[PDB]
């Protein structure tokens, strides 16, 4: 059975949800002109993009039960690790299998592999990214799932540079056991079949897809004409 | 060492 502070998570974290996450996508009016034409044409817009999304994300972070209660050096090492794989995981909203792109209302702010591509990131974390949405998109989530997944993915216990780890881990773990218990009542089969296993496996994918922004964003950012094009957030956030 | 993340955080 799905206990009242179970119940109560979810409720948390679906209105954390709404309150961070935008369907009208109206803000992107604010974000420097898209540009497809030019080498890193549209690197400026994205660059804000994912600034907004990162502040979003610590929006989304900020109201997850227990989140509160770790240190500001833990809560800020989260974060700093969780930020791209939770990016990753809300843009699911926008991502459309129509045309493999993210759809934000608008062709200006409709996104494709070329756009990425014009943003300076190479196939190697394209190809896998969008292969992950893709599967994402097949599981068909809850929307209820999809928090759950989110604030799972930014509380996890094995980020390097956790002081207190046993805490972070417990915190996920109320979590896991709400998502869990709510697959079993909640979700009627056959999409239960294996739900659980299927998300703990995108974390997985999660973690790989961060390793290659790394790599790609340590790239991007040696070379500083495209550093003076980024944010000062995703500079702190990213490094 | 992230005052924009800290403030954010806060
Ligand atoms: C509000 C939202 C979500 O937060 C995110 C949305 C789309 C997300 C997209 C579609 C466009 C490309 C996005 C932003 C991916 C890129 C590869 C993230 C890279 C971040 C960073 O390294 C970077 C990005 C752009 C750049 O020019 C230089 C550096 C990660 C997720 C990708 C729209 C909408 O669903």
């Amino acid at each position: 059975k799905l206990s009242e502070e179970q119940q109560h998570i979810i409720a948390i974290l679906l209105d954390a949800h709404h309150k961070t996450y935008d369907p009208t996508y109206a803000d992107f009016r604010d974000f420097r002109p898209p540009v497809r034409m030019s080498p890193l044409s549209m690197l400026p817009h994205l660059a804000d993009l994912v600034s907004y999304s990162i502040q979003k994300v610590i929006g989304f972070a900020k109201m997850i039960p227990g989140f509160r209660d770790l240190t500001s050096d833990d809560q800020i090492v989260l974060l700093k690790s969780s930020a791209i794989e939770v990016i990753m995981l809300r843009s699911n909203q926008s991502f459309t299998m129509d045309d493999m792109s993210w759809d934000c209302g608008s062709q200006d702010y409709k996104y494709d592999v070329t756009d990425v591509s014009k943003a300076g990131h190479t196939l190697e974390l394209i190809e896998p990214l969008i292969k992950f949405q893709v599967g994402l998109k097949k599981l068909n989530l809850h929307e209820e799932e999809h928090v759950l997944l989110m604030a799972i993915c930014i509380v996890s216990p094995d980020r390097p540079g956790v002081q207190d780890a046993k805490l972070v881990e417990a915190i996920q773990d109320r979590l896991s056991n709400t998502l869990q218990t709510y697959i079993r009542c909640r979700h009627p089969p056959p999409g239960s079949h294996q739900l659980y296993a299927k998300m703990i496996q995108k974390l997985a994918d999660l973690r790989s897809l961060n390793e290659e922004h790394s790599k790609q964003y340590r790239s991007l950012s040696f070379q500083p004409e495209n550093s003076m094009k980024l944010t000062p957030l995703v500079l702190e956030v990213f490094g | 060492n992230h005052p924009m993340l800290m403030n954010l955080l806060k």
